[PDB]
């Protein structure tokens, strides 16, 4: 356990991840101590520049609106939703193949449809 | 997988840093307690964000140090079984690549690669799967998913990702993209 009890926790996408890994690089610029990210951290950062497919505000609004879309989208589904970024239904069975609910060739479609908003276009 | 946690906890912060804003101090000396490290419960711990509140500092007899509680956020992010992943493939070995996911890499065994015969290609360092033509080698970007999970220590490195591509709609970018629908071109 980090601390003595935990509050709050939230399933985040790698796009709002590379934000604040940004924001905890930049700090540093910290003078006194500078502190300088660990290894795994730094490697992270670059992981998650790569790999963010949607900038960091975009990413959070899809997110929401996928959560709001179905009961079973939870918030730890809707975020990896936002990181894969499905195309079609093959990459719906993957995403939920080990998941409580399999989504039906319709509700696939309803959330490939959400998702092809958002979807980079460059 | 990447959380946001919000924690509460208890910092003391050294008489050298007395001239520091308390928010300030106790995120430096959050820093130093936790970043680098693998909790087994919440996984890589990667950065303390920020403390959004303080309390009024407390002093204990025989110490110059003042105490504080105190209330922050931290981003981790933690390997978890059978979930869904997408990296790039940073080594080859003879007997299957590892896969950056990213803060850690995670294995795919030549076995599960791709459901054909695979062999190791020395001289090119690369998969090639016997029937199907399909090639891995370093640098390839993946989809896989997570198959196992080692947690020991508290320290990164020493801590393991066992993967699979083996599955419908796993594996090397360029095979899912001709795994599709030009292979529903009916």
């Amino acid at each position: 356990m980090i601390g003595r009890k935990k509050l709050e926790e939230h399933y985040i996408t790698i796009a709002e991840a590379k934000e604040l890994l940004e924001r905890r690089h930049a700090e540093g610029l910290a003078e006194n101590p500078e502190e300088p990210m660990f290894y795994e951290a730094r490697v992270s950062l670059e992981h998650a520049e790569r790999f963010a497919k949607l900038k960091p505000e975009q990413a959070r609004e899809l997110k929401e609106k996928l959560m709001g879309l179905f009961d079973w989208i939870n918030e730890r589904i809707a975020a990896k939703l936002v990181d894969i970024l499905p195309e079609d239904y093959l990459d719906i069975r993957v995403i939920f193949a080990k998941e409580e609910y399999m989504p039906t060739p319709e509700e696939a479609e309803e959330i490939i449809k959400v998702i092809d908003e958002y979807r980079p276009l460059e | 997988m990447y959380k946001l946690l919000k924690v509460k906890d208890v910092v003391r912060i050294p008489p050298r840093m007395f001239t520091m804003d308390p928010k300030e101090a106790a995120k430096i000396v959050l820093r130093e307690t936790y970043e680098g490290i693998y909790d087994r419960d919440e996984g890589v711990v990667l950065a303390i964000l920020d403390v959004e509140e303080i309390s009024e500092g407390v002093i204990v007899p025989g110490d110059g140090a003042t105490y504080h509680e105190a209330i922050f956020n931290v981003l981790v992010w933690e390997p978890r079984n059978q979930e869904v992943v997408e990296g790039e493939v940073v080594e080859m070995m003879p007997y299957g690549a590892f896969i950056r996911i990213g803060p850690m890499d995670g294995l795919v065994h030549i076995s599960q690669l791709m459901d054909d015969y695979v062999v190791f290609d020395e001289k090119n360092r690369q998969f090639i799967g016997k029937e199907t033509n399909r090639v891995l080698k370093l640098g390839d970007y993946v989809r896989a998913r997570i198959i196992g999970v080692s947690v020991k220590s508290r320290v990164i490195r020493e801590n393991k990702i066992n993967m699979t591509m083996r599955q419908p709609g796993l594996g090397k970018f360029e095979w899912i993209e001709k795994e599709k629908k030009k292979a529903k071109e009916e």
